[PDB]
């Protein structure tokens, strides 16, 4: 069932990855 | 020349002063000679005591070594103070008085950096420097 | 030429007193630029009443 | 000076816990001193989940409750490594070269934390659901 | 850092120089009369933008002007 | 003494007194002046 | 020693034409319109212009007499209106049904429905100030007695105002007289406080106790004898509590147990009237008399003996405190602002204790069951009590900028507080946030589990319980003290801790207020908002001189709007802005205390008791399972109990419904000033003073904007006026209807 | 008959207010003494509603289905007393407040120190200034035609551009 499996992926698990890699882009210096 | 270590005034206190920035970048110091044993409010809390001295105190920033001198000269009539900014972790020793004389007074040989030879309505318009790297307020 | 004790108008458009009446106080009769010391009836924001103007900046409503 | 002289600043009996915890300690390798942290924080984290949870009175409360405890630790070793990418850009060399000033062992701290952060977690689930 | 410009309407009153809390400004000899003085900003890297200076210029419209620019650790007044 | 009566707040209330004093007696006199009769 | 200057300033109406004659810059004339607001702020700011510590004190000693006058004028206004325009004489015949009414409205354009059918033979506004129960307690029976008090106050009103003239314009004292704090405490404890309660014991025994014991039997207001007749007639008084036949002779052989009849320790509620037994308050004020009189022979004067306070503070110093209280006596003789802050804190905090000790131990007959009044003296004195603490935080900060001296105060306690001021604030910062999460976040948890339909997951009594075990053990041990640890008390200190209920008429005087999970949940919100109001006010006092950010905040004054947009921005760095900020938090701190109190009483405590024996309360015990969520706080308290204030139209409550809208208006008006700034509203004058110059009539005083602080100060002054007068109108038109 | 309202001398709408005004107050007056002091405050009160309604029946008010007299400002002379005649009463007093300070601030600003004279309201000038404000519908007409009412736009201070 997509309603019982997708909403932790896109409510949590995909926000866990993008907000990681957003923060990872921020503090980077040359 | 800093003369570190010059004897600091007998203090013992102050949670509010010289934290971890001073051990990674750019702390400060101020030198003067106390002509009595009078007490003064620090920028941290208030007291130290002015020694005979050789009186040095590693303050936090530039603003605190300038505002101490404007508090020293009025209350205690001492215009001998000689601020610094430190060695290895800092940039330039002897930040004030930069000329040896006090730079509120005028003195031959100084440079007029940051003068615009106009009035401020006589500045160019920001409609006139569109996609041009010339600063609007700059000569 | 503008002498002391004259009523002016203001063409300094960057001022608060712009196009208002000022009764001048003095002229510095040496070469320092903007010499027209113009007292006003009205006071500005930061509480001054007089200001240096240019001789090219003052008029002779009289 | 910089600090203040109370009668209880820098007292011995609290410094004996301070300079002997497995983060300020002397000889431990950064693979290993992250284990003693991960063994520590993991064992209690399944405390709140199993007696304060959405289901508490089921088969079923310690089991599911303790999945979230290791389910929390995996968000922590993530947050440890994003601290590793952002504070240690190449582990830029600093004044002490601890585990904490200059990095040099951070993914050995991170991997050491996850061992007890799953190991101590289910050990309590052993000690709660059984025993 | 902030940009501090000094316009030619300065009357060498020295009020501005004595207002700066971080000693960013100084009076320098003027050549249009060789008797008066104009303010200068040789240390704009320490300007915090407090604007205490502009509050000291007596002239009807500032001879010294503070245009806020790039912020830095020094300009933000951080003791940390 | 009467120069104190000339100052701003005493005259900003005593003329506020009779002017509000005029509206209040005429309503007690002539109630409900809604339309011009 | 009493040393005086004789007439330093004479009686002239000539300085009345110059406003700002006290000052320097304002005794020259206005040039902008802010000079009016520059004037009217620093009028009673006495050390702003005066440098003379002796002369600045002589103004304060005079102005207090004038403030003593204006209360006496206001007191006579209560006492005068209590005779002519009140139903007081009718109310003493029947205290249960007729509502206390004064301030009768004139018969004009439509406010004559505010003189509603209140009772007796009377038409007026039903009042809730409790003067009727304060005059019934005082022994007043006729309405002549209320008249002669008013003139008797008005002559004291005039005598106080002349005394302020006599002691500044005629006989000005000196500073060495002012600084004698030890002789001042001797008298103020002795004369004012010792002979205060003794004289009120001298009133209450000979006057109040006979005519209030008779009205419990209730023979008649007319058939009670006049209060002077109980001193003349020896037989008439000794009919009841017959110790006056023994006279003062048991009092003078130390056989004091013969006065076990009027000077007692009954200790409950008088069950006919619901108030405290006035026998006890006679023994109270007698014990307060001897305790305060022996408190007043303690400090040193010109007779050698006594404790001297400069000797006591020295040698109160320990190893964690360095110099201890060295020089702290030298503060409180040298700074009025340091005195006003400490005098204000324990004056407002005192009044919150008055609000707490008056609803749980109702002192007055027929004040307890009259729910119109027993509420309104809680919430008034609470409201006064928070404003004085904010004033205590203000003048504490004013002491730091202008009066505090680091030369005298080396290594002592003001030095060691200022030298650790981050450890105070940052631990205070943590306990603020910890309290907000674990009190308010327990409501947001409770909001969601009711919204998600999971009442097994919320924090309630039938749920995860958060039991207040400390406030139930304290409520236990105080309710089981009459007989164990207070044996001579008949019943307990109050019926609020434990015991049976009491009824007067058909309404409950007092019953044990119970503390469950919903009472634990609200008491930590009080603990949260008080700690934040501390945190705003404490940071304003401590960082008043300097900080890390600005090292010379002491030079910029107490009340300066900002240091500009430097360092990222320094808007509201001053100590005055901290007092400005704490005012809303004190508005937030207290308004939830009232919302706790006024809802807990209506649902659990107040209500109508059957003649069978049980109590059906007003809002019906909803505080248990309704008060744990915000929606229950919104529906079942705010939405539901405001049903009578907006339905007030066409009734005698219709002035309250206008104010309940009228305070909603002003509160909205204050948002205009807090959310905006100066440099917008200044440039709208420039287009408008253009237009008034355009038609050749422009004012020579050129208009300017308000100052930023005055923009801030008018934004908070209309906020509180809009917010409290909403609560003032809500609390009135709720409890007048259902009580 | 201009916006769908009966002239409410004939209306059942305006009359269904009068009964439940007088029945509310008689039920407030029933339990009183006929010789009491509130009783004349409840007998004269209904009379105050009685003079009001018999002022409204005669004036030709347009009352709707509610019984409330509504106002019609398109101004016709058939409904001119509602707004227009209290409009001319407003404007004639408004210029008296308009010209008085206008004639004052011309008369004190043409003196030595008018900044004080905004604080002190000078009866030697203010009674002199309302004397100019009494001819205000005639004075301003010969002040605009003589041009000394307004000023040109280089006399009035101009914010920069
Ligand atoms: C929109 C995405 C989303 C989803 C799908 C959920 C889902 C859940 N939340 Mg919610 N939550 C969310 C966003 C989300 N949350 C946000 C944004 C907030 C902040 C407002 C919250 C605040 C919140 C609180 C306070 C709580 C929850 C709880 C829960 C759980 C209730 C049922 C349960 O515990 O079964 C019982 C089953 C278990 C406890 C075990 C299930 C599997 C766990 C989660 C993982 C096991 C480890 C796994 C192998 C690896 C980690 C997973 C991770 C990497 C994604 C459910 C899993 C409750 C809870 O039980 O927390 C765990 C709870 O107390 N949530
Ligand atoms: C005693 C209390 C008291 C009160 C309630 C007020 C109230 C006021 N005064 Mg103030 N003022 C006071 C004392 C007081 N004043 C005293 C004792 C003096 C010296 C005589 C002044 C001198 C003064 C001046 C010069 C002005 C005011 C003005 C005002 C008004 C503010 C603006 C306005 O609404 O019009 C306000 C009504 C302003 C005003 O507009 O007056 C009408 C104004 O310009 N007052
Ligand atoms: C200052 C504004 C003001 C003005 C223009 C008036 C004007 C008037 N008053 Mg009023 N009055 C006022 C304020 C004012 N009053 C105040 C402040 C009070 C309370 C002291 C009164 C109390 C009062 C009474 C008791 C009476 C008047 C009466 C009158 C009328 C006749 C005057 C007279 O002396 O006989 C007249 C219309 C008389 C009247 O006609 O009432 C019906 C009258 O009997 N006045
Ligand atoms: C701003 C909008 C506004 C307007 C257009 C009106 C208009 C009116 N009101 Mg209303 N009202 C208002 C705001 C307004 N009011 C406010 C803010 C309140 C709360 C205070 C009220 C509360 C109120 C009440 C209680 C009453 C009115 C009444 C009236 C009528 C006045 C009858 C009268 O005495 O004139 C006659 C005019 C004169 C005798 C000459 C005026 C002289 C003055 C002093 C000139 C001022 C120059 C300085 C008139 C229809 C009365 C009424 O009958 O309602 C219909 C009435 O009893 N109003
Ligand atoms: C504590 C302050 C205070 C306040 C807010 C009031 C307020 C009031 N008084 Mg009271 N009054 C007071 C003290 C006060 N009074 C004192 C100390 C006395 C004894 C001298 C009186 C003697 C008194 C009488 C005899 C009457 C009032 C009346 C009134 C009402 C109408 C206003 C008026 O008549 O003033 C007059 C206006 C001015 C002085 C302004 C000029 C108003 C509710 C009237 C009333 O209650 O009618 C029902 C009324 O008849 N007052
Ligand atoms: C024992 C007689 C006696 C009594 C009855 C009082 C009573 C009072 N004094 Mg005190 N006072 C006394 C002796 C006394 N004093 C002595 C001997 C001194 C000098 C050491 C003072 C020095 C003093 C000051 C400086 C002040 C008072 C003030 C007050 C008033 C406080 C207001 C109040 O709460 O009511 C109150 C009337 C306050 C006051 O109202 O002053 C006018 C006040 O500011 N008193
Ligand atoms: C010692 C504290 C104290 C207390 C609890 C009382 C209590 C009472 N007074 Mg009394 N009174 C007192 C001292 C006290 N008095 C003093 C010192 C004076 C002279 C100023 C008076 C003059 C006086 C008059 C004229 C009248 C009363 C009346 C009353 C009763 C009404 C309710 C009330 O006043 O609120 C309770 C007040 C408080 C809880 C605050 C107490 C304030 C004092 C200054 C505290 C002193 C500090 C103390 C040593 C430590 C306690 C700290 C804190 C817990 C309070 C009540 C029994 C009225 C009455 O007769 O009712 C029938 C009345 O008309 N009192
Ligand atoms: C502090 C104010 C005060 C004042 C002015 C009085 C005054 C008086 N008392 Mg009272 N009395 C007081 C407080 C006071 N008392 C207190 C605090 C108590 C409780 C200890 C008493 C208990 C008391 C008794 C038992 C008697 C008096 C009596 C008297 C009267 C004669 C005593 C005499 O003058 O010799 C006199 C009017 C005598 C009297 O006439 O009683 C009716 C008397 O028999 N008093
Ligand atoms: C209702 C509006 C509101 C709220 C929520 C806040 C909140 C706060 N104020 Mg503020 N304040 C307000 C209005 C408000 N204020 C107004 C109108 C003023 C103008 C007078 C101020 C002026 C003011 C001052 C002067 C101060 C505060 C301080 C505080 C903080 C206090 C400590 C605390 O409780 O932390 C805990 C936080 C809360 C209780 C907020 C609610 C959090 C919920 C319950 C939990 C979050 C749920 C979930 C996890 C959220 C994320 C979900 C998502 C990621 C999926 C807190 C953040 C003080 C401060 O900073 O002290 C340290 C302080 O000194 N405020
Ligand atoms: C709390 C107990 C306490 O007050 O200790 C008492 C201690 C001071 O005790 P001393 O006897 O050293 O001080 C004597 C003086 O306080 C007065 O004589 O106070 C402190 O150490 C600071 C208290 C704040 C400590 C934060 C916790």
């Amino acid at each position: 069932n997509l309603p019982s499996i997708l909403v932790p992926m896109v409510g949590i698990v995909l926000p866990a990855i993008v907000m990681a890699l957003l923060f990872v882009y921020i503090e980077t210096d040359e | 020349t800093l003369n570190l270590n010059a004897p600091t005034p007998i203090f013992g206190g102050s949670t509010g002063g010289l934290l971890r920035k001073a051990e990674v970048e750019e702390f400060y110091s101020i030198t003067w000679t106390g002509k009595s044993e009078t007490v003064f409010e620090l920028p941290t809390g208030g007291a130290a005591i002015m020694r005979a001295g050789e009186n040095l105190l590693r303050l936090a920033r530039k603003e605190q070594c300038i505002a101490l001198g404007a508090q020293l000269k009025d209350k205690f009539k001492i215009t001998d103070y000689k601020i610094y900014r430190v060695y290895p972790s800092g940039e330039v020793q002897f930040l004030h008085p930069k000329d040896g004389v006090f730079p509120e007074k005028v003195n031959p040989g100084r440079v007029a950096v940051g003068s615009n030879k106009r009035r401020i309505g006589q500045n160019p318009d920001p409609a006139k420097l569109k996609f041009k790297g010339q600063e609007t307020f700059d000569s | 030429m503008v002498q002391r004790g004259s009523k002016v108008r203001i063409l300094r458009k960057e001022s608060y007193w712009y196009q208002e009446i000022g009764t001048v106080a003095s002229i510095d009769q040496s070469g320092i630029k903007y010499p027209v010391i113009v007292r006003f009836e009205k006071v500005n924001y930061s509480n001054v009443n007089s200001n240096n103007f240019s001789l090219d900046e003052v008029v002779e409503v009289e | 000076i910089g600090h203040l002289s109370t009668p209880i600043s820098n007292s011995s009996a609290v410094n004996g816990l301070l300079a002997n915890l497995p983060a300020y300690r002397k000889g431990l390798t950064p693979r290993l001193r992250g284990l003693e942290i991960g063994m520590a924080h993991g064992y209690f984290l399944t405390g709140p989940f199993v007696e304060l949870g959405p289901l508490r009175n089921t088969d079923g409360g310690i089991l599911y409750g303790s999945l979230s405890a290791v389910g929390l630790v995996v968000i922590l070793t993530a947050c440890l490594a994003l601290y590793g990418k952002a504070n240690f850009s190449g582990s830029s060399k600093s004044k002490d070269a601890t585990l904490w000033e200059s990095g040099e062992g951070w993914s050995d701290f991170v991997s050491g934390w996850l061992i007890g952060g799953a190991g101590s977690v289910g050990f309590a689930y052993l000690l709660l659901q059984y025993i | 850092a902030h940009t501090v410009k000094i316009y030619d309407t300065c009357i060498g009153c020295t009020q501005c120089v004595r207002a700066c809390p971080t000693d960013v400004l100084e009076m320098v000899p003027w050549d249009g009369c060789r008797a008066n003085q104009i303010a200068s900003a040789p240390r704009t890297e320490d300007c915090v933008g407090c604007k205490r200076c502009e509050s000291a210029c007596p002239t009807d419209f500032l001879s010294i002007r503070v245009y806020l620019g790039a912020e830095t650790t020094r300009s933000m007044g951080l003791g940390y | 003494f009467s120069k104190y009566l000339s100052t701003a707040p005493v005259i900003g209330t005593l003329t506020a007194f009779f002017l509000a004093g005029l509206l209040i007696e005429i309503n007690r006199f002539n109630p409900d002046l809604l339309v011009y009769p | 020693k009493i040393v005086i200057d004789k007439d330093p300033v004479s009686t002239s109406f000539d300085k009345w034409a110059v406003p700002g004659h006290f000052s320097r810059t304002l005794a020259k004339g206005p040039k902008t319109t802010t000079w009016i607001w520059n004037l009217h702020a620093d009028v009673h700011d006495f050390d702003s212009y005066t440098s003379d510590l002796e002369e600045v004190s002589r103004k304060i000693f005079s102005a207090h007499f004038g403030h003593l006058a204006v209360v006496f004028i206001w007191l006579s206004g209560a006492y005068f209106h209590g005779a002519r325009f009140s139903n007081y004489e009718a109310w003493l015949s029947n205290p249960t049904t007729i509502k206390p009414s004064a301030q009768v409205v004139w018969p004009i354009v439509g406010q004559e429905i505010l003189n509603g059918d209140v009772g007796g033979g009377f038409q007026g506004i039903q009042i809730t100030s409790g003067l009727f129960q304060m005059w019934r307690a005082s022994g007043i029976t006729t309405e002549l007695q209320l008249y002669v008090t008013a003139i008797g106050a008005l002559v004291m009103a005039a005598l106080m105002l002349f005394a302020g003239w006599f002691h500044y314009h005629k006989a000005a004292p000196k500073l060495e007289w002012f600084q004698n704090a030890e002789s001042m405490m001797n008298h103020h404890l002795g004369g004012l406080f010792g002979l205060g309660s003794l004289s009120w014991a001298g009133h209450q025994i000979h006057v109040s106790l006979p005519v209030n014991k008779l009205l419990d039997s209730g023979v008649s207001p007319q058939e009670i004898p006049l209060p002077h007749e109980f001193i003349l007639n020896k037989d008439l008084i000794a009919q009841l509590y017959p110790s006056f036949g023994q006279g003062l002779t048991p009092f003078f052989t130390l056989n004091w147990n013969e006065y076990s009849d009027f000077l007692t320790f009954k200790g409950g509620l008088n069950p006919v009237t619901g108030g405290l037994w006035l026998s006890d308050s006679a023994h109270h004020h007698l014990a307060i008399a001897v305790l305060f009189i022996v408190a007043g022979h303690m400090y040193r004067t010109n007779w050698g003996i006594g404790h001297s306070m400069k000797e006591m503070y020295d040698s109160h110093k320990g190893p964690f405190t360095g110099e201890g209280h060295k020089g702290v006596y030298e503060i409180f003789t040298n700074s009025w602002h340091a005195q006003l802050s400490l005098n204000l804190a324990l004056f407002g905090s005192l009044s919150i204790i008055v609000a707490h000790h008056m609803y749980s131990m109702p002192p007055y007959p027929y004040l307890a069951t009259d729910y119109a009044t027993s509420l309104c003296l809680f919430t008034h004195h609470v409201w006064i009590g928070g404003f004085l603490i904010v004033g205590a935080g203000a003048h504490a900060a004013i002491f730091m900028v202008r009066d505090y001296d680091p030369a005298q105060n080396y290594n002592n306690l003001v030095d060691r507080v200022l030298r650790h001021r981050d450890a105070i604030i940052s631990h205070l910062n943590w306990v603020c946030i910890f309290l907000g999460f674990h009190s308010f976040g327990l409501y947001i948890h409770n909001d969601t589990m009711r919204a998600l339909g999971r009442p097994q997951d919320m924090f309630s009594d039938a749920a995860i319980q958060l039991q207040p075990v400390f406030a139930q053990w304290v409520q236990g041990v105080n309710s089981a003290a009459a007989g164990n640890t207070a044996p001579n008390a008949l019943a307990n200190a109050s019926y609020a801790f434990g015991g049976d209920i009491v009824s007067v008429g058909g309404k409950v005087a007092m019953m044990p207020i119970s503390l469950g999970t919903a009472d634990f949940l609200v008491h930590h919100i009080h603990a949260f908002t008080i700690h934040v109001t501390v945190l705003i006010l404490l940071k304003g006092v401590l960082f008043a001189r300097n900080s890390r950010l600005i090292p010379d905040k002491a030079n910029l004054g107490f009340r300066f709007p900002c240091d500009g947009p430097g360092r990222g921005g320094t808007c509201q760095v001053s100590a005055w802005d901290h007092v400005f900020l704490g005012l809303f938090w004190m508005y937030n701190s207290l308004s939830v205390v009232l919302f706790h109190f006024s809802w807990k009483m209506q649902s659990d405590v107040w209500g109508n008791v059957t003649a069978d024996g049980a109590v059906s309360h007003i809002t019906g015990n909803n505080f248990a399972q309704g008060a744990i969520t915000i929606n229950g706080w919104l529906r079942d308290f705010l939405w539901a109990q405001a049903s009578q204030v907006i339905q007030s139209y066409g009734s005698a409550l219709s002035a309250y419904g206008l104010m309940f809208l009228g305070a909603h208006f002003i509160w909205a008006f204050s948002l205009m000033f807090l959310f905006s700034g100066r440099g917008y509203w200044q440039e709208l004058i420039e287009s408008i003073v253009w237009a008034h110059n355009k038609l050749k009539f422009a004012p020579s005083i050129q208009p300017r904007a308000l100052s930023i602080t005055q923009g801030r100060a008018v934004g908070v002054a209309h906020y509180l006026l809009g917010g409290i007068a909403t609560t003032w109108s809500f609390f009135h038109a709720r409890i007048i209807s259902v009580g | 008959d201009v916006a769908g309202l009966i002239p409410c001398s004939q209306s059942d709408a305006f009359e269904r207010r009068l009964k439940n005004t007088t029945q509310r107050l008689e039920n407030r007056l029933k339990k009183y003494e006929p010789g009491s002091a509130p009783a004349e405050a409840l007998q004269k009160q209904i009379d105050k509603t009685q003079q009001r309604f018999d002022k409204y029946r005669n004036s030709g008010l347009l009352c709707g289905a509610d019984g409330l007299p509504h106002l019609i400002t398109d101004g016709r002379w058939s409904h001119a007393g509602e707004f227009t005649i209290p409009g001319l009463l407003f404007l004639y007093i408004a210029g008296f407040i308009g010209w008085s300070g206008r004639s004052y601030l011309q008369a004190v600003a043409a003196s030595d120190n008018s900044t004080e004279k905004e604080i002190i309201i000078d009866i030697p000038v203010a009674l002199q200034s309302v004397s100019k404000g009494f001819v205000w519908p005639l004075a301003a007409l010969q002040e605009f035609s003589s041009g000394k009412l307004t000023a040109r736009d280089e006399e009035i201070t101009i914010s920069p551009r």
